[PDB]
């Protein structure tokens, strides 16, 4: 015969090897595949769809959890004040656990890329006003005034013309580097006779085409 | 940089434990192949609707405390539709159509690859209608029957653990991941008296 | 504004090219032709949601439904058109989404798993009566009805099944969920209940 | 020597492997084959021959089992009534156990294809009449009238011209989907002076060229 | 779809048990190679008239209860026409023309392939005439003689079981499958006092 | 199977062999290298200062 020699690592069962095995039924011919629509080749195709952020996650909304998806704008709020504030970390707790991006980051360890947050006004057609969607890079502090938040990166969103605005967070990373997003009343909430005085905004979030993650892990 | 670790093969690799079988001093066991027994690999498989793959089992067998004895074992695979063994000395143990492996305890563990065993074109974890009584499909991968060979009783307690890899994975039609706790192993019956919120609460909407 | 006349049915919808094609595939041949305008649901201030099972929703109407109890086999796509009729002094938002193999859960009888033409309501819409959260329903083919901007929503659904032909009497292929994410609000004196109208058209129907 | 390494699955005896083995007699040269007629390469060549169905399998025919192969038509039977009824399942019990198709389906698990049932009149040359061979697809109910059985799939068979008719069951499957076949007296049984008043029909059954079966199993 | 599982090779594959041999504390056994010992593989081989193949044996050997001991064994194959051993210390055990294998009990089981050993061109299970007394042919595949080596007695009960695959199968002239029970192992003698019907009875000819 | 034969030196662990081993994480793709100045290929570059 041919002279062979056994190396160390013989008769071990490493649970993460990709080797061929003995077929239990060699004569069996399984059912050939057909065309089924919606085949997923990569998990990043599921991360790039816009799912609903849960920004209104107060303690007093746990018994009626349908109110957690929408947060209100009203008519008795003065101009130049803060409406909402949340960090830009998908892997941590808080608002990002409701998204499909924040649930597929629990299955991994490191991720890096850009997100996009989408807002949507769900008020009456006759109502008008302005909001300020300010973004703070990691390292800087959350603004205390509307005027100091304007000097950074911000988007003036009037819902008298556009009922939905988008906002791109440029880069996040994980190996606190958080990308705090704040909503400011630019103007008040103008409303005519007959239209309701309070309205609600929903917030959606998804990843972009340069979002990757690695080092698979089990939650 | 690279998007190769989120692929559908790398998501379902890395063979994990599916069952631990104790056979202390009947004389045999039947473990039918099901994957919705643990919390993981059920919540990971219910992300999709249709999956098509072929398994690969490994039988790590020992005594209740580590040790190995020179004992001969038989692991018989009953295909879907074939009748299972009833007793230790049944007729089904000598049937030529049920493939068996014969391995000692003092060997490397036995590996067996089982193909795609469904009459349809993909396994489905969610079946809306009725098969005929309950709303359940008929995937039915098979059954593993395990015994020690010989006609009198072996004086050795046998505990084996079954590991399983998932090869050639194809998945269709993604679905929301379950956030509610599991109650049973056939239906998506949740506890409707208390509903866990998806997120964790905070004090106010501005307290970041 | 257009005037769609197929069969002997005639509907009037605007030129809204917001058609979402489910998973990017048109319904086709090589594995009835009219509109079926269902009953309207009254969206009140505290309504939770509705769902319809397909093709069970078209087995109590005529010529397609009478074809459903015959021939033992069925394969078709669909074309759902959901629209809302409100003024400019109303506000609210719906989420219209299809879900393949929508298996419901129990806090189930033969009435709620296939509600028929009228469709049942949702009990706990936060978990979709199935344990999966509402926040991730937009991974399905979906469309928003914001009463500020638009009124209609139309989805093109192909045939998705593991087998190329199934019995239409027991198995239901998908569901259609219409959930008010943002609740309806108005002032005192306006119309209290807003009608929601569903129009279904079978596309590329076969029976043998 | 060459560095090797032993994988799991070493020293196992899987009873369904196709590997070479050690020849016990290497110097032996066995007898060369000759031509023998009737070589069977495939078991579907045996399924495609017409063997006799056992439709008259009553309890009162067990002591004289030769009468189980033929079922009678007579002169005292009124028109428009039922003569025989049997399902179209080869794998289950009943009439199909007598065929070679129903015995080779006990060696497998799943089968799918089309059959063909053949009838044959074995009466006198001077007798004449008509029968109705109705077939019901799976899901539908067995007809209670001759007129409701005519509205489906049926063959009018007069044995004054053709002494044997065929009937093709279009599709069966196994993973109740039964293809119930009924025989109806279309007319009565006309007979002259001297010819016998009762006659017998035999029924034969075979598979077609699109009949396959898989997942071998031992009965 | 595919007609490859009904082929004549796939019908006779999947090595099954043909004999179980006990050698408790003479000192040897003779098992002549015959296949008409079990109900299966006789009813499966009597579907045809002439068959031509070559066997492949496997000797799974252990103690009466599982265990293995370091014991050396000899399996001698006596060809057709050569004289069998008479005692444990016979002259036939050292004959160079009878091939033997020498294997421990603590090894993988020994495999041996035996060629087509007939002076005719095919084995025949049915011989109409007389060979000279009874109506039987002269296939006579061989004989396996099994003993433990050494000159004094081993204090170990030995039970081995013989498995056998059938390779390179060719079959001729099909035949009706037997529906009557077997009585003897040489002739097709059936019980003529009661005849089992091929089918099962029913009430009337119309009670489907 | 192919007839093999075990030579002496089987099942030994010589601590100075250069053989391939089993990767513990086959799906992992490590961080690609960048340019860092001052790479030492040989220890004689440090002896010549």
């Amino acid at each position: 015969g041919i002279p062979t020699e056994l190396k160390p690592g013989t008769n071990q069962f490493l649970t993460t090897d990709d080797g061929v095995s003995a077929p239990i039924l060699p004569g069996f011919h399984p059912t050939p595949p057909i065309h089924i629509p919606g085949e997923v080749h990569n998990l990043l195709e599921i991360c790039r769809v816009e799912t609903i952020l849960e920004v209104n996650n107060l303690k007093t909304n746990e018994t009626t959890p349908m109110q957690r998806l929408c947060f209100p704008v009203s008519v008795q709020s003065k101009t130049g004040e803060l409406c909402a504030a949340f960090r830009a970390d998908p892997g941590r707790d808080g608002p990002w656990q409701s998204t499909i991006l924040g649930q597929l980051c629990r299955y991994y360890t490191q991720w890096s890329g850009s997100l996009e947050v989408t807002f949507m006004f769900a008020g009456s057609f006759m109502a008008t006003g302005k909001m300020l969607i300010a973004y703070t890079p990691p390292g800087g502090n959350v603004p205390a005034d509307r005027i100091t938040a304007m000097l950074g990166t911000h988007v003036i969103w009037d819902f008298g013309l556009q009922s939905s605005v988008t906002l791109v967070v440029p880069w996040i990373s994980n190996t606190y580097t958080t990308g705090i997003i704040t909503i400011w009343y630019q103007t008040n909430y103008v409303v005519p006779i007959g239209a309701p005085t309070t309205a609600y905004i929903v917030a959606l979030a998804a990843a972009q085409d340069n979002f990757t993650m690695k080092l698979c892990k089990d939650t | 940089h690279s998007t190769q670790e989120t692929a559908i093969g790398n998501f379902f690799s890395r063979a994990g434990l599916v069952s631990i079988i104790t056979m202390p001093t009947d004389g045999y066991v039947n473990w039918d192949i099901d994957l919705m027994g643990y919390a993981q690999l059920r919540r990971k498989c219910e992300l999709f609707t249709y999956m098509r793959f072929d398994a690969e089992f490994t039988f790590v067998v020992a005594k209740p405390n580590g040790v190995l004895v020179p004992q001969l074992l038989q692991y018989m695979y009953v295909p879907p539709g074939a009748p299972k063994p009833t007793s230790r000395d049944s007729f089904a143990w000598q049937t030529a159509t049920n493939p068996s492996v014969f391995v000692k305890m003092t060997d490397p563990p036995a590996q067996v690859s089982v193909p795609f065993m469904s009459p349809a074109s993909a396994y489905q974890w969610f079946y809306d209608g009725y098969p005929t009584y309950g709303q359940c499909p008929n995937n039915m991968m098979g059954t593993f029957s395990i015994r020690t060979v010989g006609t009198e009783k072996s004086p050795h307690s046998i505990t084996l653990r079954v590991y399983m890899r998932i090869k050639h994975v194809r998945a269709w039609i993604p679905r929301p991941l379950r956030n509610q706790p599991y109650l049973f192993k056939t239906n998506p019956n949740y506890k409707g008296n208390d509903i866990k919120c998806t997120s964790t609460s905070r004090d106010k909407i501005t307290t970041l | 504004v257009a005037q769609l006349t197929i069969g002997n049915s005639t509907i009037t919808t605007q030129e809204a090219a917001n058609i979402v094609i489910a998973y990017g595939e048109w319904p086709e041949y090589c594995p009835v032709n009219r509109f079926f305008t269902l009953d309207t649901k009254s969206w009140a201030k505290d309504s939770k949601g509705w769902y319809w099972k397909f093709p069970d929703v078209l087995t109590e109407v005529g010529v397609f439904g009478q074809n459903a109890q015959f021939h033992y086999l069925y394969r078709s796509g669909f074309c759902v058109h959901v629209q809302c009729n409100a003024s400019k002094f109303h506000q609210g938002a719906l989420l219209v989404a299809v879900l393949p193999e929508y298996v419901l859960g129990t806090i189930p009888p033969y009435a709620t798993t296939q509600p028929g033409q009228v469709g049942a309501v949702l009990t706990h819409p936060y978990v979709l009566d199935a344990g999966i959260p509402l926040s991730q329903l937009t991974v399905c083919p979906h469309q928003w009805i914001n009463l500020r901007t638009n009124n209609c929503a139309t989805i093109i659904v192909p045939y998705m099944n593991t087998v190329p032909f199934d019995s239409a009497l027991n198995h239901c292929n998908f569901g259609l969920l219409v959930i008010p994410v943002v609740p309806l609000d108005f002032n005192a004196g306006a119309t209290s209940e807003i009608p929601i109208t569903v129009t279904i058209a079978p596309m590329c129907a076969e029976f043998a």
